[PDB]
């Protein structure tokens, strides 16, 4: 709405300028005002998308995480859990925000792997988000639907990608994550580790010196987390 | 928690 | 306004959450609610304010200054100068919003030295923000506010407080850096210093190790200072 | 630039 005057070309380039100077926000509001123009985005425009959202609800996670602490301790008046209520909120509201856009209409026009592959894995991503701070009637019905998009990303991305794909990677961490945090399923999340760390592993020998550099980072990542759970 | 995927 | 419906001692508490939480933008808000409900700020409450106003325009400058670094190199669209007066204008808007707090009427109320000096050094400073972005017709002016508190502050701290009192301390050093930065007088600076330390540094026996503690930081700051200036 | 006070 408010960025509707300004040039889709103008707002990206905004973005790229609030990226460096760490205006998460605001390169969120011009990265949303750039996918309400309406057209495909490119795969640099959806990493400055991915970039905005995940620093704005990074904060608002690592804030949430503060007070809900400060409130299961106290466990002393209501401000405590008003204020928590506060950020959960407008948490939320950013979810429903970044949903509402792949929703309208950036999965539905996306018909290549890596795009569809990526929007899905947000969307996993964000329901995810949402699951960590739910627990009302609908708590059950998060997660399925963060279950459910990072099901159809896997099952794109094992089709339509090399094992070393950093999106695909990336996606198999997030979602190991999902079951490990969420799903209360540990065994499926070291399990997925595993498997995409050495799947990996065997397609390296085919990639350049840059291709290796990324998928080893995120390789090492996966690593990582199952030194952690085992 | 775990770690999942940083910005690149 | 929006937080008129809030009890004092809420703003005040939920304040102190908002900066367990880093959410600085929200303790501004809170602790603006706390000085319109019009009655005076205690000495953790002054410090409050000042953490939460410090912290948010603190943002706002290191943004400005990463657009102003493109802007000058960039000297193309109109994008980078937009987006910067942008930043520029949310920036002399919270400047404004600190000196009407600080105008209406924190200053005129505070009697004691403690709390008056206290007052006009943020009014130095936040006038000294305003000095760093502004060109036109008042730039004298700002420049010229800001020294005038400053001075104000100084001259009560020289009478009322001892020569180790943070407060006394952490007014010389900014305006030294006033001086040095803004005003372009780098003997100045350097002089209110130099005379700044050495006469902590001679009351220094009579502190507990607390205040000690307490008055030697900021005294390594000045020297920090004195080293990168000479 | 150079450094003015920082927070407590």
């Amino acid at each position: 709405g408010a960025m509707g005057s300004m040039e889709r070309a103008s707002l990206i380039q905004k973005a790229k300028l609030a990226e460096q100077a760490e205006r998460y926000e605001d390169m969120a509001a011009f990265m949303k005002g750039a996918v309400e123009k309406g057209e495909e985005l490119s795969c640099e425009e959806r990493n400055l998308l991915s970039v905005a959202y995940k620093n704005v609800v990074g904060g608002q996670r690592a804030a949430w995480r503060v007070l809900s602490s400060i409130e299961q301790k106290s466990n002393k008046g209501p401000e405590v859990r008003e204020y928590r209520e506060k950020v959960e909120t407008e948490l939320q509201g950013v979810c429903d925000t970044v949903l509402g856009l792949l929703d309208s209409h950036l999965i539905k026009e996306a018909g290549d792997a890596e795009s569809r592959v990526f929007y899905l894995k947000m969307k996993g991503d964000y329901y995810r988000y949402l699951a960590e701070v739910a627990t009302g009637d609908d708590k059950k019905r998060i997660i399925d639907s963060a279950r459910s998009a990072y099901q159809e990303a896997m099952d794109i991305s094992k089709k339509e990608m090399p094992p070393t794909n950093p999106i695909r990677l990336g996606l198999a961490l997030n979602f190991s994550v999902f079951h490990y945090e969420i799903a209360n399923s540990p065994e499926e999340a070291i399990s997925l580790a595993k498997t995409t760390f050495d799947e990996a592993m065997a397609d390296l020998h085919t990639l350049s010196e840059d291709s290796y550099k990324d998928s080893t980072l995120i390789m090492q990542l996966l690593q990582d987390n199952l030194t952690l759970w085992t | 928690r775990t770690p999942s995927l940083p910005t690149p």
